[PDB]
Order: C-alpha cells, then structure tokens, then sequence
C-alpha cells in the first residue's frame, strides 16, 4: 500500500498500484468496488479516510485479522508482505518502502543546451536534498519528501487516468506505444526517474493483467521549451507474486541495441549518453521515422 | 573593529567549550605506544602519551583523548561525579541547602554534554537517567540563582559554587545592572 | 622565569582570560610572547621535517591540531589588544605625553601595537581634520580637549564590576577569618565597607578594589 | 485509585519526552510560568508516541481524563517552579481530519472532534467559580469546595436542625475565572445545496478568551458535548485550543505575533528593488491587464498615514476608490479577490445592503427588553477594507447613510436613548455602472454618472473602464483566459496570499512616512495646475463638471505619496513616490474628469 | 561617553528654565528671532545648555526648575507599583537624565527611589530574557512589557536575551 | 533652533547602528548624508560670523560685559554641540568601516572620499601589520576555537580547479568534501564552500 502510516487508509488501497491493476479504480466502477469492500471489511468510510495516527486503535489492532479474510475475495491477497519497520524512540515508525518513496520523490521534484544543463544541473541538485534525508538529524527533510512524493502519485495517478480514458496506448504486434502530446502536467516528466513511475503504474494496470500476451511497452513524452521527446522502453513485468518456473525465469530489455542501431543506421540526432541506454532524446520531428524503422526492425 | 560586539567583555560558548577541553582526563588506551614515532607537543605534556599501555589507566588531555574516541583507539573514563548515585546525593544536597550551590565541578554543564555526544558508550549507566539528573539539577540550580538575583546591589556580591556556563549565561545582566547601580549611587554623593 | 612550555601556555591562557574580560590595557607580556612565538616557528618547521618523510598519522594529527589551538588563542589576544587600542587611543596618547606618568608605552604596548597606535591615530585625524575639524574656529579645533563641556578622552572604566575567582597564592595580605578558612581583606572606598575575599569563592567585585590582587596573580577573572 | 494512577502517568510525560537532547513539555513549562502564563500547550502526536494507552484514554472519555492531566502539570509546575500558582490550563494541538460542522451529530457526543468556521458573534466576559467557600446559616459551619469547569456540580443540599440548601457562599474568599461565548458560522463552500449556514455555540477559559474578532475564519479543537436548558440537550462545543490564520492579538494591541525569524523576511523582502512590481503583480494573477487599477489596489491595502493634530484635528488617513466601467471589466472579480487578500474585509452588494446594515443597527433583547447596538458593515470591517459592490443598484437613502463613515471614519448613533459615536475606519472599494450600461461617448459626461458630487469628491481615485474593441488585446485576453480555462511562478515575481496578507499587516503596524519638503513643494504646485485645469475646460462647457477636484483630491495625493513610501518600509517620502503618485491620480481621475 | 550616540541624543532634550538677567540679543533662545529676553522669562532648552548656563553666570544666568519627569506624581508612581509602569512615555532617557540629574543636584531622595525602581524592573526584565520560546510543530505579555522599556533597558534586554539565545543554541545543537 | 540638525544628524547615526545590529551577515552603509552635513557646517559658519560681529561690536560698540559673556557663551556651545553631533556620526561609520576592513582579508559610492581614502589605507595598516612577527598566526583569521580536524563541506558556487596554498581543490558546483576545517577555512569565508 502507498504510504501506510503517512496517509489514510483510504488513500493507501486508492493510489496503490497493484490495488488499481485489480480493480481499475481509474474508473466510476472501481471507485464503486473499493467502497464495496471497505463495507464489507467493516471499516466505516468515514474512519478510513482519517489519518493514520488517529485511526480507531480496534481497527488499527484487528486490521491483520480484517485484511486476511476480507482481501481473498477481492483478489488483493498479496498485499499481504513482511517488510522492515524502523522506530526511533517516541517518533512515528517508518518502514523501508515508504522510505524509498520519500527518498525517491526528493530526488524528482525536490527543488537549447543552456536548458538541459540547467535541467541536470537542478537534477544533481535534487541528489543531496535525498542524500541529506539520510541522517537520522534531518527528519524535516523526510518529511518533506514524504509530502512530495503522496503529491507525485496524485499527478502520476491523474496522468494515467487520462491516457486510459483516451485510449492513448496503440497494441502493435511488436511492442505498445504511447505518446504524450497535450497533458496537463507534461512539465513533470522531463525526469527519466517520474516518466519511470508512470511507465510502471501503465505496466501494472490494464497490462499486467488482462490476461494478454506480454509485450514491451514505449513511452515518450513532449517538453514545448526544447521541442524534443523523452522516449523510453519498458521491460514487460510477469503477474506479481505468482511462482512459476516461466516466471522465474528473467525477462531482459533489448531496446538498447534497437535503439542504437536505428541510431547508427538513421540520420536520428538521438541522444544516448543517458546511463539507462533504454532512455534516450529524440527531436519532435523525427518520432515518426524512428517508430516506423522500429517497427520494422523486428529486434524488439 | 578587530573584535566583534558579542565577543566583547564575555566569551561565547565555543570560547568555553575551548577551555574546557585543557582540562585532563582519564583515558584507557586500545594501543601500546610504550615502546619495551613519538608525540612531539608544546602546550601540554607528552610523557603520558608516549607511554601508553593496552588496558591500562592513564591521563591525557581531554581534547587529545576525543581524539583518540573519534578513531576507537581509547575508552574514555568518564568521571566519578557524574554517575547516578552521586547525581542523586547532589540533588538531595540542593534541597536539603535552599542557601547554597552544591559542590559540583566548574565544567559539569560543558564535560556533560561533551560527553554525552561523544562517547556514549563508556558511561556505566544508562544515558536517559543521567540526562534526566542534570536536567533536575539544572533547574534547582536555575531556581536558586532566580531568587539570589534580587540581591544586587552597588557593592559587592558572592556566587560561590557557580559553574562556569552559568556565570557565562548571567555575565551580562548582572554585571551592566550592578554597574547601573554603582553609577546611580556614585552620582548620590 | 621560564619553566617549561606548559607553563608558558597556563601563563598565555592567564592573561588571555584576563584581558579578555578586564576594563583596561594590561601590560604586555614580552617574554611569554618572544618565547611562545619562537616555539611556534620552530615545532612548524619540525611538523614540516616530519611530514616530508601509518601508525604516524595520530601524532602528525595531534601536532597539527595542537598548533592550531595555540594559533587561535594568540590571535584572539591580540585582536583584543588592538581593540582595546583602538577605543583608549587618545588616553595612551595622555600618558606618553606626560612626562610625570610612570607608565611608558614601550612597555604597556609591543612594538607591532605601538606602530598600530600610531598610524591609526594619524589616519583618524586626517579624515576628521579634512572632513569637520578643518571649519571650526581655532578652540574647538582640537581633537583631545579635556576643558569643554564633555571630556573628549575616554578612560578605562575603573569601577566596573568583573567575576572573580580568589584562587590564593601559588603572604602578609592572607589572613583568616572566623571560621577560620584563608581570606584577604579590601575596602570599597566609595562606601567605606571592608569586604572579605575567601580563598576558592567566586565574587562579583569592582575592578579597582581587586586590580592589585590581579596584577600579583591572587585573583583570576572568569 | 485510578485517579493518581492517571496523573502519575501524565506527570512522567511531561518530565521525560525528549525527542532528541532538549526536554520539550519540561522547558516549555518552566518558560511559560516565568512570564505568568500558567498553561501547557501538548501535541497530541507526541502523546500517541510515548504511550498510546494514554491518548485512548483521553479520547475515550476527554471531559473525565482532561482535568486530571492540569492537576498533574500543576504539580510538575510547583515542583520546577517553587524550592520547598491556580491549576494549570491544559490547551491542545491535533491533526485529525476536520469534521464539517453541519457533521457534528449524536455520534460525537462526548468527543474531542476538530472543526473549522467563521467567528459571528462573541461575548462579554463572564466569571464562572473556581474556588468556593461556603458557611451554614443555622450552625454557622465553614467549608469549602472545588470546581472544574467540565461539566457531564451544586452547593450541598444537606449541612454537615438544618432546612434544605443551608449553605450560602462566602464571595470575599472564593475564587473565579474567566469564561466566554463564542457563535460559530460554517464556512460558506461547505454548506449543503439550498441551506442557510448553521451556528453552534462554544464556550472558552481562561487563556482562550479574547483570542479571536467575529468574522475571522478559525479552526477549533474541543469536546461535542450537552448541556441541559423535555428530553432534549442542547449541543455546543467545549474549546480546547483555537488556530487563526490572523494575528488578531497585534492587530487590536502594538505589534506582536511576528518571530524575529518571521521579521527577518518582511525586511528582506522589502529591501528587493522592485518590490512594488512583484505586489502589483501578485494581485489577481489571473485577470489580464488593468496594471493601473492593481497599482490603486496595492496603495488602497498600503494605506496612509494618520494625524492628530494638536487641536484636536484628525485627517483621514485610508483611500477610497471607485471603479466605473462597462460589463465584463472584471471588477467584480477585483473586488472578491481584494477581500480575500487583506487582513480584514467584507464583501457587501450594494443592492442587498441597507443603511442599518452598513453602520450599525439598533436591537432590542427580548429577556432584558433592553435595546443595545450591533456593528454592520463597515463596524465589522473597521481596521480593514469594505468591498461595495453593485454601488449603483445602492437606495438613495442608504448610500447617504455613509458619507460620515467614509471621510470622518465615526458612526454617530441618536436612537432609542443609546447616544453614541462609534469608530469605523475602514477604506471603501466600490464598483459601479453607468447609467445606461455601457459609457456612451455621445452624451455629456453629466449624463453617464448619477452620482452626487458630494459622494464622489470623498472617493480618492475614479476609474472610469471603457471596453474599446481591439484586436490585438482581444487576442490576448483570449490567449489568456483559455490558458486559464485549460490549465505557479513563485519565483520572486509574485508572493502567495498569506505572504503577502502578513507583510501588509507589517507594514501597517511598522510604517508610517512622512513627506519631505520636495515633495510638498510638487504636490502644491500639482495641484494649483489640476484646478486650473478643470477651470479652463469649465469655462469651455457651460455645464458644471461632474466629476470635482477639491482640497480632498489634494489629501487623496498625499495619502497615494504615503501609502507608496510605506509599501517599501522608508520613513520618509521623497519625490521617487511623489511622481508615481501623480501618474495614477492622472491615469485615474483627471483621466475621468477630462472626458 | 563623548562619542556615544545615545549619550548625545540624551544630552538634547529639554529642560526648564527661568532667566535671571537682561540680555538683548538672545531672542534665538525664544520663539522670536532679534528681541531682547527679558528676566524672569520661562523657556525650555536643551540639556547641554541649560546645564552650563546653570552652573556659569555670585547669581548664575538661568535657573532650573523642577522637571515634569520628576514631580511628585512621578515618584509616587515609580513607588506604588514599578514593574506595570510605562517608562518609555514619561521620557525614553529617563535614567541618563536622572544620574545627570542626581549629580547636579546631588539629591539622595532620588537616588534612592530610582535605584529601587531599577532593581524591581530589572528582575522583570531578567524574567522575560530568560525565557525562549519552543517550537512543537517542527508572547502578549513579553510584547506589552517590551513596549514600555527604556532604551538603556532596552540595551541591557537585548544583550541579555543574545546570551541566553546564544546558551541554548550551544546546548542542544544536535 | 540651533543643533535640530546634529541631532537629526545623530538620530541618522542611531538608525543606521540599529540596521547593523539587527543585520546578520549582509551590512550596507547608508549614504553618505552629505546634504545634512553640508547644512551644520553652513550653520557653523553663520555661527563664526555672528562671534565676529560680536567682538567687532565690543571693539567699537555699547555693548555691555554680562550681555557680551552671555552671547559669547552660547554661540561657544552651539559650536560644541555641532561638533559634538558631527564627530560621533562619522566615528560610528569608520568603526564600521574598521569592522568591514577587518572582515574581510584586507557599494563604495555610499562613502565620501575622504572615507574611502581613510579605508584604503587602514587596509594598507592591516596588511602590514599581518607581515610582521605575527605571520605565522592568520591576524585577519577565523575568531571561533578549532573544534573538528575534520568537516564535511559543500561547494555553493562554480569556479575553476582553485589553487590555494593548502592544495589544489576541484571547485564543482554540488561537490562534498571531507577535508580539514583548517586548510579550507578561507573558502568558507569567501562563500565558495558550505559547512555540511
Ligand atoms: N481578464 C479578464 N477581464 C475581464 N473579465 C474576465 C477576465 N478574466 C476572467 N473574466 C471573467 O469575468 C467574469 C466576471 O465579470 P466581471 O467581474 O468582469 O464583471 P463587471 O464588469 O465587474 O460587472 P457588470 O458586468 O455587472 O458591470 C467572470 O466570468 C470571469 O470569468
Ligand atoms: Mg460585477
Ligand atoms: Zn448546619
């Protein structure tokens, strides 16, 4: 769940991404469905949007036993994990995974060459707001990260909403694509770490299940200030928490070589020095060609 | 001009924390300098730390021997007042004299806090208990300090027993409303 | 009198203390200061020799930092020094004008501060000379005028309350008191009182009454 | 027996929460009781940290745990303070969600809930006992008793002959504290489709008491509870902490509520060389255009400065402005937006006002059948700013029920025996329309305005806003508002609301400049021309001008002067401002009265 | 001190006065430029004259008179309850002009109650210094007894809370 | 009457005193109030002019001896007073002046020339006085005690491989360091460095 005990109960299963893969929330009828099952579990739903210090303690206490019998029904069974837990005395108790997040969303939106270097130069910058988020003495710090990543999952959660709705994403035989042209808040996904985020809220929901095949997935997005994409392959992700021996085998990203060798082979103007070599920069002109030449290279 | 404002006629609490660490201690040394190259220092002696032996009592000065804590090279020791038991017989004295400071070291308020950021682990008790005395010992004392100040006055005045951070903290008050008064009752005749 | 370094170093933090929280210039210590300036050199130029040639890394370290705590003290002397310099220099120009006054610069002052003395005194002057000075009638036009409505030289203030610590001899002043413990005797002119100075109390006395006892090292300022 | 037990367990809070070296509750104690403010304000998010078992009790039964957790910071008090003092107020913080009020129902009787709403209406104080002593009448026993003031108590019914209720008080021994009323509006977004808001009443003690003025939005922790006036209980809330976003307290009294930290920023700010480009563009950043009429808003919330005179003379010392212009201006927009940016205002259409509604009103207590007076308008605005809007649709009559309280700033009351002259200095920004709509060119500028010259000589600037159709503007207010519509600088060039809502009262509460003898001389000599001005196009016109140019004109200048030095903290105003002044009084209404 | 701002701020304010003599040509001193002054004439001028007029002159030039900041209203004032009174009104140099005062007339009365006076508003003012606030998350009375400080008080108010300040940061600086 | 101006002068001096008391770390003289000062010193004249007019009417005149003493009293000390205001005003700002000068190792349109000269050489007498016997303590160095050999500390603004005495430091603009307090003591001063 998304931030357990910084948030509500509520909004813990709402921005959650395996709890959206499993019951679409991204529509009228999954909102309909969670509230169904907050009803059934027996949590009032004014109880469960309140946060998570002031919670009723019965239901904070029986909540291992409620989410056991309750979640098997809903498919959501696997939310049940064993994690770390770290507690510094008569502070809030903080696991590893929220930690992540906060350490995570500090380094995104914590804050024609001339502008990518001042790009990266407030990236590099970003780097010690979550390096200084590390010691025990800047708590303040990992507070704030904490807010900025609960606003970060909104927009990623917003973002998605509207590609899905649209129907955005094109089912080619070799791969799915979805480019981002007109957003709302296309300035925040000129960070290969957030573009990252939504491109693994897309890969659980609607494609990790369905019960389709598995397909790698592109996604570019669009910056008016350059005129440029950010485009950038996603590995395709098997059903999670299920064991099997194709399962365990790995699956790898080949679009590295792809890319470079339509890079070689074409007049692209990619860029390539970013160290994921599934990431590059592509020029608003020439997407169209590089998509047809990758459709047609049959290396994916 | 070459001394700033707040550096004039006192000393700030990095000064005293300065003084402090001359003050020697007592250190159990990890190594074995003793030999069966050498400290080479002008401002302090160097015989106790060229004859160090592993396990083995020995005085060095304080800001040498943070030195050494900082690289898990010594032990320090830390000092007899500052265990519970002695905290405790301090604070009972406190009460028992509403006239008087009891008898603790000019620098306990500064050692103590060095040596809670320090060394943590060299004290035989635990940490939160000690805080918790000088804590109470901290606020007898300011207590009885809030009620000896209503006796300034144009000639003299006794503070015995006060450690040096308190009289750091009072320096200014005490000494601009006596001279006040002086000046007022110079003036008289 | 020498004795051995770390006395030199008890006797430089003495007088920082004390100049540090006293109302006037004390004198200078020449020979503490030529002796400690001279072993900085030289344990300098050993730290050099050393480190130009890995259980020696803590001792270059402790050298190091040994030097740099001497190093701050001995500036902040002096830096007091100067300022003090600075607020009482028309009242050193007194003295050294005055051929009556025991008290010679050459003696209460160095030669870096008594060439500090000086030029500063005659850049002062000349931006007041050029700026106001230069347009009042000839009797204001003096910047040490003494017969005016407010005295123009300022003194050290003589009274002034400083925290002591009677820390004895290292005696015809000690005597005993009733209980019986070490103390010295003062008197407060001003109020004809007698106040009495136990050996280890901390008291809040005038710098006048006690100057004495600070200048034969009987008391140290806190 | 559990009693004690609670307390001790309060007590070691209280002497043993530390969340790094710095004991937080042990400190904060000892430093309220050295300035006489004998109370404890505790986080409940500390509370939930060092034992949870402790806050399930206090939320369990609040009205029965509350008062055995002052008696154990009483006694922690007495122990820090005192080397062998009332019981101490205990006032809480919390972050719980906020339940609307119109929410509050059977289901939170008895609970500590957290709400939000505006101030309507407070009490005098009243005095409610803490300390009873008591004598029989007959035997002439003396006792005592002891009360907290929450409620789920009486004189003993039966002495310790003697008939029933023997006791009677002994006033000249017992003690008393301080208590309040206070009527609580919900907030206007939240009331439900077709539904007046609703008022709940509230009761505070003691350091809560003269914390907040009607109508400033507050957020209130307390209890829900009952108290009995056939089987029905009347609810009301039992405060436990208030949190206001205004410093009510350095509004009514010197300056206060600003952290020295806090005080560091509003001089950095104003050292900024163009600080008066970032206000004028941080007011309405969403409506297009108009830079003259924000630079008359930015002076108008500046203020100036006010005199008395050794004679007794008082100059006013706020301006009035006056917005006159066709449809779709956005003034409408103008005003709601400067209502909500000053420290105090009120949004009031002239259309849905009367005389008795601004000013103030004559009531008569149906208990006491005794009449008092109740502030309207430009009472409940006095210190800030009234947003008249619809100034046209305004009575005749109650249009003229304001001309005193605009320029001399008293409301002077002759009814009902009450003989008053209340205060209301308060600055008036109106919007109104011509006659016919639009401005019609063709007609005399006689024929446009309707309004008196009296009214409108007391108005400092008259904008008069034509809507001329220009392509290019057109294009870019299109521009502007679809990308509006369709879609946060923060980057020196414009300062949110809060940040910019504190530095005017800063500077309110700071500044006051005074002019220079240049800026005299120009003004002077400003004027002497303006009025030869309107003389030479009077001369040319056989009718008299409608919009008038006399000595208040000349105060409007000084005061625009003022307000344009104080925006930037400099206790002198010098010909810099001088200048800026008479380009708005130019662009503004020798602008009006030229056409 | 020659060179102190506030000294000389101090030194300017005004005091009464009573001429003894018939000077032509001192009108300045009056309202009116280039009239003589006649004696028995009452006007107000500043410290740093009306001492040294006072003083130089067998019968001086001027006599002083009672000052409104020391009248008997004043004094019972400072006596009945000295920490709630406003000294910043009655004069902002109140206790430079009082040792100035003490000396040139060499009054004990005075020196008595003003000392008093200071004492009792020094433990006040040491109450207040000494407290520091706390912030939880991450006033009126300090306020309305600021308001009423003299500027010496002020002076010795600012040091004092620096040095408290200055303590604790020390102290608990993590 | 006839020290309004000094004591304008001096309640100048007083704010000015207050701006640096309340400033942290950025301190900006005021101007140069040349006008006020031009003002007292017009005013000191007409004052010299009415104390020879004076003596020329005792030489050849009716005036009397108390009338003349009196007259020559208070111009005296309207003089004093001037004086008085003008010294303590431009001594505050050289004592400020003498704080910046030592600040800094060893806008300028606010000062007058004469401050400026007086500036420029007192920083000349710091320098020499920093080569003396006293150089092998940094005069103009850090006042607070050593505490840490060793601190971490960040770069706050770009520039090239700087070459200080200490060594040669790669100045990369978010760069972190672990290094000795006293050989990169001068660049935190400066401001290329952060203590963190
Ligand atoms: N820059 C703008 N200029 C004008 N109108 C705007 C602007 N931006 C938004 N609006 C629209 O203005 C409308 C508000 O009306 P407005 O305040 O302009 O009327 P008014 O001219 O003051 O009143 P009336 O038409 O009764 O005379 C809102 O619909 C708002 O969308
Ligand atoms: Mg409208
Ligand atoms: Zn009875």
């Amino acid at each position: 769940l998304f931030l357990l005990r910084h948030s509500s109960l509520y909004d813990s299963f709402y921005y959650s991404n395996y709890v959206n893969a499993k019951l679409s929330l991204w529509n009228e009828n999954g909102k309909k469905r969670l509230h169904k099952m907050f009803a059934r579990m027996g949590i009032p739903l004014s109880t469960a949007q309140e946060t998570w210090l002031y919670m009723d303690h019965s239901i904070k206490r029986e909540l291992g036993i409620i989410f056991d019998k309750n979640l098997d029904r809903y498919g959501l069974q696997d939310i049940i994990r064993d994690g770390f837990v770290r507690t510094l005395g008569y502070r809030g108790s903080i696991s590893a995974s929220e930690f992540v997040e906060a350490l995570t969303a500090l380094l995104e939106v914590g804050n024609s060459a001339q502008k990518l270097t001042n790009l990266r130069k407030r990236w590099v910058s970003n780097f010690w707001l979550s390096w200084d988020a590390l010691d025990d003495r800047k708590v303040e710090l990992l507070n704030r990260g904490i807010q900025l990543a609960q606003d970060l999952q909104r927009a990623i959660f917003n973002t998605g909403v509207a590609i899905l709705e649209k129907k955005l994403i094109k089912h080619l035989r070799i791969y799915r694509l979805c480019v981002l042209q007109d957003g709302p808040d296309l300035d925040l996904y000129r960070n290969p770490l957030t573009l990252l985020r939504l491109g693994n809220w897309l890969i659980e929901c609607c494609a990790e299940s369905e019960d389709k095949q598995l397909l790698p997935m592109v996604l570019a997005s669009i910056d008016e200030n350059t005129d440029t994409y950010l485009v950038a392959g996603l590995t395709p992700r098997y059903p999670r928490g299920l064991d099997t021996i194709h399962t365990k085998k790995p699956i790898l990203n080949n679009f590295s070589m792809a890319f470079q060798q339509i890079t070689a082979e074409t007049d692209a103007k990619v860029r390539i020095d970013n160290f994921e070599s599934s990431i590059i920069e592509i020029r608003r002109e020439d997407l169209s060609p590089f998509l047809e030449k990758l459709t047609l290279s049959g290396l994916l | 001009m070459s001394l700033p404002a707040h550096l004039q006629q006192t000393f700030s609490p990095e000064e005293i924390q300065f003084i402090v660490e001359n003050e020697p201690i007592k250190i159990f040394p990890r190594i074995t300098t003793r030999q069966k190259t050498r400290w080479q220092l002008i401002t302090t002696d160097d015989k106790a730390l060229n004859n160090m032996v592993a396990m083995r009592s020995t005085e060095v000065v304080l800001w040498i021997a943070l030195l050494l804590k900082q690289q898990s090279k010594c032990s320090i020791v830390a000092p007899q007042w500052l265990t519970t038991k002695e905290l405790d017989r301090k604070i009972q004295y406190e009460k028992t004299h509403p006239d008087r400071f009891s008898e603790l070291p000019w620098n306990w308020l500064v050692l103590a806090r060095i040596l809670f950021n320090k060394a943590k682990d060299d004290f035989h008790d635990p940490i939160h208990e000690l805080r918790g005395k000088i804590q109470d010992l901290r606020e007898i004392r300011q207590i009885k300090v809030l009620k000896g100040l209503k006796y300034l006055n144009e000639s003299h005045l006794q503070l015995d027993n006060l450690s040096l951070l308190e009289i750091n903290e009072l320096r200014p008050f005490i000494t601009e409303i006596m001279d006040k008064l002086r000046e007022i009752h110079t003036a008289s005749l | 009198i020498y004795v051995s370094p770390q006395q030199d170093f008890s006797d430089l933090m003495k007088s920082w203390k004390n100049e540090r929280c006293s109302p006037e210039l004390l004198p200078y210590p020449h020979q503490l200061m030529k002796r400690l300036l001279n072993r900085i050199s030289m344990q300098s130029q050993l730290i050099e020799n050393i480190s130009m040639g890995n259980e020696s890394k803590l001792p270059l370290l402790c050298m190091e930092t040994e030097l740099e705590r001497l190093k701050f003290v001995i500036r902040s002397y002096i830096r007091c020094r100067l300022s003090k310099i600075d607020k009482f220099s028309l009242y050193l120009r007194q003295l050294n004008e005055d051929e009556n006054s025991l008290i010679s610069l050459t003696d209460l002052l160095s030669k870096d501060e008594i060439k500090y003395h000086d030029t500063h005194s005659l850049i002062w002057l000349k931006l007041v000379n050029d700026s106001i000075l230069k347009y009042m009638p000839e009797e204001l036009q003096a910047i040490n005028d003494t017969e005016g409505s407010v005295n123009m030289i300022d003194e050290p203030d003589w009274n002034k309350f400083v925290f002591i610590h009677v820390n004895g001899p290292p005696d015809p002043l000690l005597q005993e008191n009733e209980f019986g413990k070490p103390c010295y005797t003062v008197t407060i002119p001003d109020l004809k009182e007698e106040v009495e100075l136990t050996i280890g109390s901390i008291y809040v006395m005038r710098y006048e009454v006690i100057r004495d006892l600070l200048r034969d090292d009987k008391v140290a300022l806190i | 027996d559990d009693n004690t037990e609670i307390i001790k367990s309060f007590k070691n809070f209280i002497l043993e929460f530390r969340l790094d070296s710095q004991f937080i509750y042990r400190d904060q104690l000892r430093n309220n009781i050295l300035v006489k403010n004998y109370s404890l304000t505790v986080n409940m998010e500390h509370l939930i940290g060092y034992n949870e078992d402790i806050y399930k009790k206090l939320s369990d039964e609040p009205s029965d745990i509350i008062p055995l957790f002052e008696t154990a910071i009483t006694q922690v008090a007495k122990r820090i303070s005192i080397l062998s003092l009332p019981t101490f107020q205990l006032i809480l913080n919390s972050n719980a969600n906020q339940i609307p009020l119109r929410d509050l129902d059977s289901e939170h009787v008895s609970k500590i809930v957290r709400l939000s709403g505006i101030i309507i209406s407070t009490s005098v104080l009243s005095s409610r006992a803490t300390y009873l002593s008591i004598m029989c009448r007959n035997c002439r026993h003396t006792t005592s008793i002891t009360i907290n003031n929450f409620n789920s108590v009486s004189l003993p019914r039966s002495c310790l002959n003697c008939g029933p209720d023997p006791y009677i008080i002994i006033h000249e021994s017992s003690k008393f504290i301080d208590q309040q009323f206070l009527k609580l509006q919900e907030i206007p977004e939240l009331v439900p489709v077709g539904e007046m808001p609703r008022n709940l009443t509230m009761t505070c003690d003691r350091y809560l008491t003269n914390k907040v003025i009607p109508g400033t939005r507050v957020t209130i922790v307390g209890i829900y509870s009952i108290y009995n006036s056939v089987a029905i209980r009347t609810p009301y809330i039992k405060i436990l902490g208030i949190q206001s976003d205004v410093e009510t307290s350095s509004i009514w009294n010197s300056v206060t509520m600003f952290t020295e930290e806090e005080e560091e920023e509003f001089l950095q700010l104003s050292r900024n060389p163009k600080l008066y480009e970032i206000l004028t563009n941080s007011i309405a950043p969403s409506i297009f255009g108009n830079e003259d009429i924000k630079k008359a808003i930015v002076c108008l919330l500046m203020g100036g400065s006010k005199k008395i005179l050794p004679d007794g003379m008082r100059l006013r010392g706020d301006i009035n402005v006056l917005l006159l212009g066709d449809p779709g201006t956005a003034k409408s927009q103008l005003l709601k937006f400067v209502e909500k940016v000053s420290p105090i205002a009120v949004y009031t259409s002239g259309k849905g006002s009367s005389a008795a509604g601004l000013t103030a009103s004559v009531q008569r207590d149906p208990m006491t059948r005794e009449f008092y007076l109740e502030g309207g308008a430009m009472v409940l605005a006095d210190g800030g700013v009234v947003c008249i809007d619809e100034f046209d649709k305004m009575r005749d009559e109650d249009r003229v029920a304001i001309h005193e309280a605009m320029e001399q700033q008293t409301i002077s009351i002759a009814k009902a025996g009450i003989t008053t002259v209340l205060n209301s200095r308060t600055s008036v920004l109106a919007a109104a329309n011509p006659i016919y709509g639009r401005y019609d060119d063709l007609k005399s500028p006689g024929d446009n305005i309707d309004f008196q010259t009296t009214i409108l000589s007391r108005f400092d600037m008259i904008f008069i806003v034509k809507d001329d159709h220009n392509e290019e503007r057109d294009i870019s207010i299109a521009n502007h508002v679809i990308n509006i519509h369709t879609g946060q600088e923060e980057n020196g060039s414009e300062i949110s609301i809060e940040k910019m809502k504190r530095y005017i009262t800063y500077c309110r509460l700071k500044c006051a400049p005074r002019l220079s003898p240049q800026a005299a001389e120009k003004l002077s000599s400003n004027f002497v021309t303006i009025r030869k001005q309107l003389l030479i196009n009077e001369l040319e016109s056989t009718e008299r001008s409608s919009i008038p140019i006399t000595i208040r004109q000349l105060e409007a200048i000084i005061r625009i002067t003022e307000s344009l030095a104080k925006l930037e903290l400099s206790p002198i105003a010098q010909e810099r401002h001088v200048d800026e002044a008479i380009r708005l009084f130019q662009a503004s209404t020798m602008d009006a009265a030229s056409q | 001190g020659y060179y102190d701002i506030d000294d000389v701020l101090a030194d300017g304010t005004e005091f009464p006065c009573k001429f003894q003599y018939d000077i032509p040509g001192l009108g300045y001193l009056e309202n009116n430029p280039g009239r003589p002054i006649t004696k028995n004439t009452k006007l107000s001028l500043p410290l740093w004259l009306a001492r040294i007029l006072a003083i130089v002159g067998p019968v001086p030039f001027v006599e002083l008179l009672p000052p409104d900041m020391f009248s008997t209203k004043v004094m019972n004032a400072i006596k009945t309850d000295p920490v709630a009174l406003d000294l910043h009104s009655i004069n902002s140099h109140f206790f430079s002009l009082a040792i100035k005062w003490i000396m040139l007339f060499s009054e004990k009365e005075l020196a008595n109650v003003v000392s008093e006076l200071l004492l009792q508003r020094a433990q006040e003012l040491n109450h207040h210094a000494s407290s520091l606030s706390i912030d939880l998350n991450a006033n009126i009375a300090t306020s309305t007894f600021l308001l009423k400080l003299e500027e010496m008080e002020k002076e010795i108010y600012k040091k004092s809370h620096e040095s408290y300040k200055d303590t604790k940061r020390w102290m608990f600086k993590k | 009457m006839y020290g309004d101006l000094g004591n304008k002068l001096v309640l100048e001096a007083k704010r000015t005193k207050q701006l640096y008391a309340r400033s942290n770390q950025d301190v900006n003289l005021p101007m140069y109030h040349e006008d006020i000062i031009r003002n007292i010193l017009k005013e000191v004249s007409n004052l010299r002019k009415n104390t020879e007019y004076l003596k020329e009417q005792q030489q050849l005149g009716m005036l009397d001896d108390k009338v003349a003493k009196c007259q020559y009293f208070v111009t005296l000390l309207c003089m004093e007073r001037n004086k008085r205001c003008l010294l303590a005003y431009q001594r505050l700002r050289t004592d400020i002046l003498d704080s910046m000068a030592w600040n800094n190792n060893g806008d300028t349109n606010n000062l007058s020339h004469q401050e400026q000269e007086y500036l420029k050489e007192y920083c000349d007498l710091i320098t020499d006085l920093k080569s003396g016997d006293l150089v092998d303590i940094d005069l103009s160095g850090s006042l607070v005690p050593p505490s840490d050999v060793f601190i971490d500390v960040r770069v706050l603004k770009d520039a090239g491989e700087i070459q200080t005495e200490y060594g040669v430091f790669n100045l990369i603009k978010d760069s972190q360091f672990f290094v000795r307090q006293s050989d990169v003591e001068r660049l935190i001063q400066q401001g290329y460095l952060q203590k963190i």
